[PDB]
């Protein structure tokens, strides 16, 4: 009944939405490990205080990896070729918008670390910088579940 | 159809031939002069 | 990777065999202690004849002089390095330019230290730097005018560049020459290390190392330097160079610094530094601390060999060559004043 | 950067142009048209029997010159202050050379197994003649690549080796055994080619 | 009736609406997030004063979001080719003139930050010109809300 | 009842998650050898500790060999195409979360020796960053187990 | 019987595994010679030992060769379309995994031989991130094997 | 009986058997004659000597120009679709063949110029390697006789 | 490409023979086999085109 090509864009949704997050979540942990170890040299008290950038680069991947598990959980035989695109763009926008969030987090993250190996008071300026650069993440994944769960 | 089986072995070895083409055009484009002579 | 394996032969590579070639004859430790053996001037020539150095001595004046025998070392890696420059291409043209604007910005400190001191332009040029000719014509029949020689610098000069660190001509007579020197390769220098980072590839990775080993010794030694000195802190923290590992912080503990023990402080927090730190007992009788960042200097210029397919091979055996004519101007130095206590002080090169 | 900005423009904007165009004829149904069997099978096997021909002798040439002049410009210049580097370090000419050999004796070989049809129709023309134009262009392929890539880095080894004789007479030939390890890459090519064309049969 | 493949392009408004927006932001971010670490080592007191570029990127992201979840909640199985075409253009809309104005704010909020950390002055010119790009998404707001609900 | 060429996708699906996840590895193990070889120059009894990140890549390989053997095993002549597409799906999603953890292991790891080098302290740190872009090839590993066994 | 251009694709596949394999394995002994011919200057009783990383490139082209001579051999004028996909993908897996393992090869050769000569205790660290880089090319040649035996 | 687009092929494999030899003639050409004007002004009594590679240059130019006489004498109207890709074959081995060769040409006679005008021995070791650098042109020559004539 | 050959041939001669007159023999020569590239590709092609 239903074309036999549906299930493929489905799991182009569940691979895109693991793939982008995790290329994301690698960005921002592979920048903000750089500038850990840049600034560690002077100032090694920070190593654990700075370490939020990774942990706010991983939430990424979470959320890439719950929507690729709802696809993937959702992915059966007979999926209308409309929820298969409804699936493919919930994975889109969920991989793409934590690729992009990655990315903002890996160059804040990275540059707040320098900087606060130089002045302790804008760590706080910092965290909020990587919140901001998270709700980017978080807006993809609100996205990504308004479209899989219709 | 967009092709034809004629249109697309042309387009094959035209293909092959335009990168054979763009590699010698690269290197000879990469030719550069002295810009200095000895005294 | 840059992959330059498969076409830096293309245009390079018998410039790089080249170089290998003339860096093979650099004198040894064996040679250099059979220079060192020696007991008068003359007796110095007849060993070097034996080394790649060959005849370049045997044409000047019997009674030889070390003045001398520094003019003809000169003279002779200024003819070779002309040679490879005259038979290099664009990239690696642009790198040996840069090469010889280290020179270039000493001469153009020569020409406006005469110049505001009334003293012609033309009579200034034989003491320039060979590797840094000015043969450019609007920098001469200046008359002694500061602006003039300013906007011939600016006009026909490959220090244009640099020279927009400063905000005007004027500049030249209110600022101290000094300042002038160490702005102008703090700004030579970080232009060099980003046409290096450009290049990229073996180039980058083999050159970087020394020029960020250059930053950070010009810190060390400004620092140390100006401790004493009316050059304010404010003032000496724009002559440190951006290249070096210190950036982040360490260059500016460095301008906070008001003591020899607070920099080996900041050195310690760098191994590498740390030990030159160390070594460098500074009391008489043991290498200083400039001795130890030549040392620490020759080995980078070394390692750069183990790279093939690089520009960073010409830099380092530049160096290296520079270093050998201080060495062998050294040695000459300790046979004519007797002094061959410290005939040891040379640093060995291979 | 101006050609490689030309080449990534042409690669991006043809590789987006085939991802949009898949996605039309999958979801608009029109899969039926992206005949990949049509399209392999009308293009005729003299097509690809051929073009394999020519890549194994081009491509194993291509390397040679590469390996050739990557060590050649090392040798001359290492010797201008060693000339005996030009007389001990012909090996590495030589072996990114046999490189070449090779690719001529496999296009002898490839070109041995090809013969007309006279048919047309593809069930006239047979798996067999089919396969026979696909292994030949594989075998080709083969055979020109590893070839191509075996004599750059013979080439490559091969200058590292006069850089380094340039220095120390009794270097080279402990480092030509990175040029024997490097020739043994086109070898095995020829061999794959060699087992690829074994039971092709055109006609 | 209508085309099986119809709701294709709705789901890639939606996806485009969240994802070029959520890159426009996060180049916002990224860049503001950058100026303030180069400032604060000298002027640490203004990064509170400062973070309002970051605000301006999050803008741009929930207006991206707004008509990502409209066209999510208008999207259904027998959508019009037409009404399909009418979202996926207000998600490009939404999308590309988030990620123009989300490149305009990164741009100006570093500038502005790094001027303001030497002439007070500026503030009130940065906060204009932000405005001023701000407007830019406000506009694509404007035009994909319109292509939506008509 | 089932194309003939349905297994093209599921044979790319594992070639794609052993190619991937092998060349995710070699960038973390080529990067982390470039790193420790720098470092062991000035510091050689740091080798052995600073071996991690080349086992966290290889672990990486692993993953992506686990998965690759896993749909080789699945793999039938008349594999249906939704089943063929989702071991596609598995293939890509582990080789390309393996390949952006390599990356980030590389990135990392040349970082974390090179500064353990100097400062001993990071160590650990790095231990943490290394154990994040781990876990981001752990959630596509997840994510194809779950595609590839329904 | 089967498609007429059915074995395409395990032509390919025999092509793919030399032709990858091969870059591999040529890359990597050209990196690993260039740096020990310029290490060999300075210490030339290390030849012998660094020869090691081109004889595992060596060893990387052995696997493509063992794999393409499998296809070469299994392979039919009228071999079923999904026999001719699994030895395309095998090719594809050997030949890719052994170019990525090339790659670090090569890096990490080189990389530790001119470390070698200046810290001779790094061989063994060496030796042994290079047989974590070789494990990668002999993954894939598993995972070929499986594939073309299937 | 046969496709009116025959000729087509053999047509374009005498062109490139013409274009290609005179591409790589003309960049070995031009090398040898930077390689030549640099020397000169320093030996201008070995620019004789030193014209041998132009010479080897033409000599692949002439390699092309026979084979695409011989393709051009073949063709006629009813020129099968055999005979046509077999020369196009022809054109595409004597056409890259001599490109390549000339490539190789012009770098070592450039390099061997200059070095023999430094080092006078070097001569007949750049003429040793250049008729290396040449019969790679004419192996493809060779082979180009063998199809045009199959 | 025989018009690049003559171009950087014959831009390099011009430029060198103001330094050694001796060197417009051998620019000269250089641009006749630059030259006859041209004229293979006008043999080839009034041999295809009279065909
Ligand atoms: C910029 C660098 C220079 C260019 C280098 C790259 C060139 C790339 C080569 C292009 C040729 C591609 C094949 C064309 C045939 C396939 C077309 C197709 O699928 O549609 C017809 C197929 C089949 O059509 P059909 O079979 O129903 O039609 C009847 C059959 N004919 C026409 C032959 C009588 O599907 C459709 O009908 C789709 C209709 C809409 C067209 C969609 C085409 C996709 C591309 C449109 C956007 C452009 C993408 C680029 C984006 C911007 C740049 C990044
Ligand atoms: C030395 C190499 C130099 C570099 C490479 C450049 C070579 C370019 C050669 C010309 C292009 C040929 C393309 C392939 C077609 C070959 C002909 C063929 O087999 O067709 C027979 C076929 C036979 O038909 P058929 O029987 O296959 O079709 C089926 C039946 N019908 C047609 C009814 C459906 O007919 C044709 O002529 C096909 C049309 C091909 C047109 C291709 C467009 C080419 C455009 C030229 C390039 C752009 C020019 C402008 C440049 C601007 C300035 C830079
Ligand atoms: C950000 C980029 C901007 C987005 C657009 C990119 C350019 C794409 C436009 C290319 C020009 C083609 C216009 C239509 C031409 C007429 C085709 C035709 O007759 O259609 C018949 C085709 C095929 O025939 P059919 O399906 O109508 O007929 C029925 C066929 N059976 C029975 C088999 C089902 O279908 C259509 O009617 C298509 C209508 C809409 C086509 C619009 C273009 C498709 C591509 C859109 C972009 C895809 C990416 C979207 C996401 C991007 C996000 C960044
Ligand atoms: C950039 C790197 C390369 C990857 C991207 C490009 C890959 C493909 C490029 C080549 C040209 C296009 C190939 C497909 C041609 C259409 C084939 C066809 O219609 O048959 C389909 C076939 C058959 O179609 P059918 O209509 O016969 O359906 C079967 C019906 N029965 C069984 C009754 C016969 O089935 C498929 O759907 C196969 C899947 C492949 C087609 C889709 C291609 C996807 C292109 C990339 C976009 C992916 C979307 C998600 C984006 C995010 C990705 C992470
Ligand atoms: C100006 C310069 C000179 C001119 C330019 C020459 C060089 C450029 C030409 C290169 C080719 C570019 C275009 C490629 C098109 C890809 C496929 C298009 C999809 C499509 O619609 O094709 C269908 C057929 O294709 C199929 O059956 C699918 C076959 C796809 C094979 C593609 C292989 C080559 C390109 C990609 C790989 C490149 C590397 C080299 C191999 C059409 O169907 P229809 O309606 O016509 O069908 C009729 C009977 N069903
Ligand atoms: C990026 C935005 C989106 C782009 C999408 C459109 C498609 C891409 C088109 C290019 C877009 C960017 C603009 C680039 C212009 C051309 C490249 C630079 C200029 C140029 O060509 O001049 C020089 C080469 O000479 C020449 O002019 C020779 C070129 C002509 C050769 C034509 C043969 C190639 C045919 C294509 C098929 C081959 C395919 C191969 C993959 C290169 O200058 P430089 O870099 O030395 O100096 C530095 C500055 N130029
Ligand atoms: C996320 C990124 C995207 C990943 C997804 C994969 C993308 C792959 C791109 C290739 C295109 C998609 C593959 C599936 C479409 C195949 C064509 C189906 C259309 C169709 O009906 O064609 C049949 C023939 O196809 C056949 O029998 C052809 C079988 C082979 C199809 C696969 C070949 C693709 C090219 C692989 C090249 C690899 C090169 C390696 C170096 C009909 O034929 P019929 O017998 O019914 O005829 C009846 C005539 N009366
Ligand atoms: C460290 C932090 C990021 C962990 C928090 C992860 C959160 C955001 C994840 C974990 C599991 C997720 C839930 C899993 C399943 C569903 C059911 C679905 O129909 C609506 C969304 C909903 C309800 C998800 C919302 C988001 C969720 C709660
Ligand atoms: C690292 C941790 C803390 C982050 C959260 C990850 C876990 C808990 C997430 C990721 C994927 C999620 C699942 C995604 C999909 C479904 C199907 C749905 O019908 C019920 C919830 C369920 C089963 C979710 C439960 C929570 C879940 C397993
Ligand atoms: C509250 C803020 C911080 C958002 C965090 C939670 C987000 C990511 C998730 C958690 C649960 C989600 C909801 C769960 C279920 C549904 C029902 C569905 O038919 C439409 C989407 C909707 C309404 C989801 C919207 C997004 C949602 C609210
Ligand atoms: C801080 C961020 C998350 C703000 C997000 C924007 C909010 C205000 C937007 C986004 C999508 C919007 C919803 C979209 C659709 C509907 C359905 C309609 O029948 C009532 C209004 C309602 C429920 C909207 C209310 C406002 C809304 C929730
Ligand atoms: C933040 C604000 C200023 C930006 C959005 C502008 C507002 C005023 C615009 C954007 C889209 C507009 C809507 C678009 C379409 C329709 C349908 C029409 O039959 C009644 C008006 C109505 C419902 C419009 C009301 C005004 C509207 C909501
Ligand atoms: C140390 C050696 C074994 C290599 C390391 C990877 C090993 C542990 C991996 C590679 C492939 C894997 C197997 C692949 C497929 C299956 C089928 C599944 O239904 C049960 C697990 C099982 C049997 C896996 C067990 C673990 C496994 C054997
Ligand atoms: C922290 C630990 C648990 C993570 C590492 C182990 C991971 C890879 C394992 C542990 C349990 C596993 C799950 C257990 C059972 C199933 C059911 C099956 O139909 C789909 C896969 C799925 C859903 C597995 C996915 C992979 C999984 C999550
Ligand atoms: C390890 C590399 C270098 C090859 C050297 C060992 C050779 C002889 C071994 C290793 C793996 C082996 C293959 C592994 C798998 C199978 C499937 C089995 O049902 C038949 C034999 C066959 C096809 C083997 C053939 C021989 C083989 C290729
Ligand atoms: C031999 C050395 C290099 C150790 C590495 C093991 C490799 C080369 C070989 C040796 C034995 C092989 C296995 C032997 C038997 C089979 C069964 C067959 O149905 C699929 C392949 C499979 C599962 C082989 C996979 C690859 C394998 C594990």
């Amino acid at each position: 009944n239903n074309p036999e090509y549906s299930s493929f864009f489905g799991v182009m949704g569940a691979s895109s939405a693991m793939v982008f997050s995790a290329m994301g979540a690698a960005y921002g942990t592979a920048k903000s490990g750089t500038g850990i170890a840049a600034m560690s040299v002077m100032r090694p008290e920070l190593i654990m205080k700075s370490i939020i950038p990774v942990v706010m680069a991983g939430i990424i991947a979470i959320y890439g990896l719950v929507v690729a598990v709802l696809i993937a959980n959702s992915l059966t035989d007979g999926i209308t070729l409309y929820r298969s695109f409804l699936q493919l763009g919930a994975g889109l926008s969920v991989g793409l918008s934590g690729l992009a969030a990655g990315f903002a987090i890996g160059i804040v993250g990275d540059a707040g670390v320098r900087g606060t190996a130089q002045q302790p008071r804008l760590f706080v300026g910092m965290i909020l910088i990587l919140i901001f650069a998270e709700v980017l993440g978080l807006y993809g994944l609100i996205v990504a579940l308004i479209l899989s769960t219709k | 159809g967009f092709f034809s089986p004629g249109i697309w072995m042309g387009l094959l070895t035209t293909l092959f031939m335009l990168f054979i083409f763009t590699y010698g055009l690269h290197m000879i484009l990469s030719l550069k002069t002295m810009d200095r002579f000895d005294d | 990777s840059f992959f330059p394996e498969l076409y830096f032969n293309v245009d390079n590579g018998y410039l790089e065999g080249l170089v290998r070639g003339l860096k093979a004859g650099v004198l040894s430790q064996a040679d250099y202690l059979n220079l060192v053996q020696c007991e008068t001037l003359e007796d110095l020539k007849l060993h070097l004849q034996s080394t790649d150095y060959g005849n370049f001595l045997a044409n000047e004046a019997s009674p030889l002089t070390v003045s001398v025998i520094d003019d003809k070392l000169k003279e002779k890696m200024v003819v070779e390095f002309r040679h490879m420059r005259n038979h290099a291409y664009e990239p690696l043209a642009s790198f040996l330019d840069f090469i010889t604007y280290s020179y270039m910005i000493d001469n153009v400190i020569l020409l406006i230290t005469g110049t505001l001191h009334q003293r012609s332009i033309a009579e200034l040029v034989p003491k320039c730097h060979p590797l840094g000719s000015f043969e450019q014509m609007e920098a001469v029949n200046i008359a002694q005018t500061p602006a003039e020689l300013y906007n011939a610098i600016l006009v026909d000069t490959p220090l244009a560049a640099f020279f927009q660190d400063c905000i005007s001509e004027q500049d030249l007579d209110e600022m101290n020459i000094e300042i002038i020197r160490n702005t102008l390769y703090k700004a030579y220098l970080e232009s060099f290390y980003k046409f290096c980072t450009l290049l990229g590839g073996t180039t980058a990775d083999a050159m970087c190392p020394i020029l960020e080993f250059e930053a950070d010794r010009r810190a060390f030694i400004i620092t140390i330097n100006s401790f004493g000195t009316e050059l304010s802190k404010e003032d000496r923290a724009k002559l440190f160079p951006h290249c070096g590992r210190l950036y982040p912080e360490g260059l500016a503990q460095l301008a906070r610094a008001d003591d020899y023990e607070q920099v080996k402080n900041v050195a310690d927090y760098y191994p590498e530094y740390k030990l030159l730190f160390e070594g460098a007992g500074s009391n008489p009788g043991d290498k200083t601390l400039e001795d130890r960042f030549f040392e620490h200097e020759v080995k980078l210029n070394k390692l750069a060999f183990l790279n093939q397919f690089h520009f960073g091979v010409f830099y380092a055996f530049v160096k290296l060559k520079e270093q050998e004519c201080r060495n062998i101007v050294w040695i000459a130095e300790c046979i004519a004043q007797r002094h061959r206590a410290k005939i040891d002080n040379y640093i060995p090169i291979f | 950067t101006g050609l490689e900005l030309l080449y990534l423009g042409i690669f991006v904007a043809f590789w987006a142009c085939m991802i949009v165009v898949g996605i039309c004829y999958t979801i608009f149904d029109l899969g039926f048209r992206f005949d990949v069997a049509w399209f392999l099978t009308e293009t005729s096997p003299f097509m690809w029997s051929n073009l394999g021909i020519g890549l194994a002798i081009s491509l194993s040439v291509v390397g040679a010159a590469w390996g050739i002049y990557i060590t050649g410009s090392s040798i001359i210049g290492g010797g201008v202050k060693a000339p005996r580097i030009k007389t001990k370090n012909l090996v590495s000419i030589i072996f990114c050379e046999a490189v070449a050999i090779y690719g001529i004796i496999m296009a002898i070989v490839i070109s041995n197994m090809a013969e007309p049809f006279s048919a047309t129709d593809p069930k006239a023309i047979g798996h067999r003649n089919y396969h026979a134009g696909y292994s030949m262009f594989g075998a080709g392929l083969t055979v020109g690549l590893s070839n191509l890539f075996c004599g750059v880095c013979v080439g490559i080894v091969g200058s590292g080796a006069a850089l380094a004789d340039a220095q120390n007479p009794s270097l080279f030939v402990k480092i030509l055994i990175v040029e024997i390890f490097g020739s043994a890459i086109g070898l095995f090519g020829v061999i794959v080619a060699i087992l690829q064309t074994s039971r092709v049969k055109m006609g």
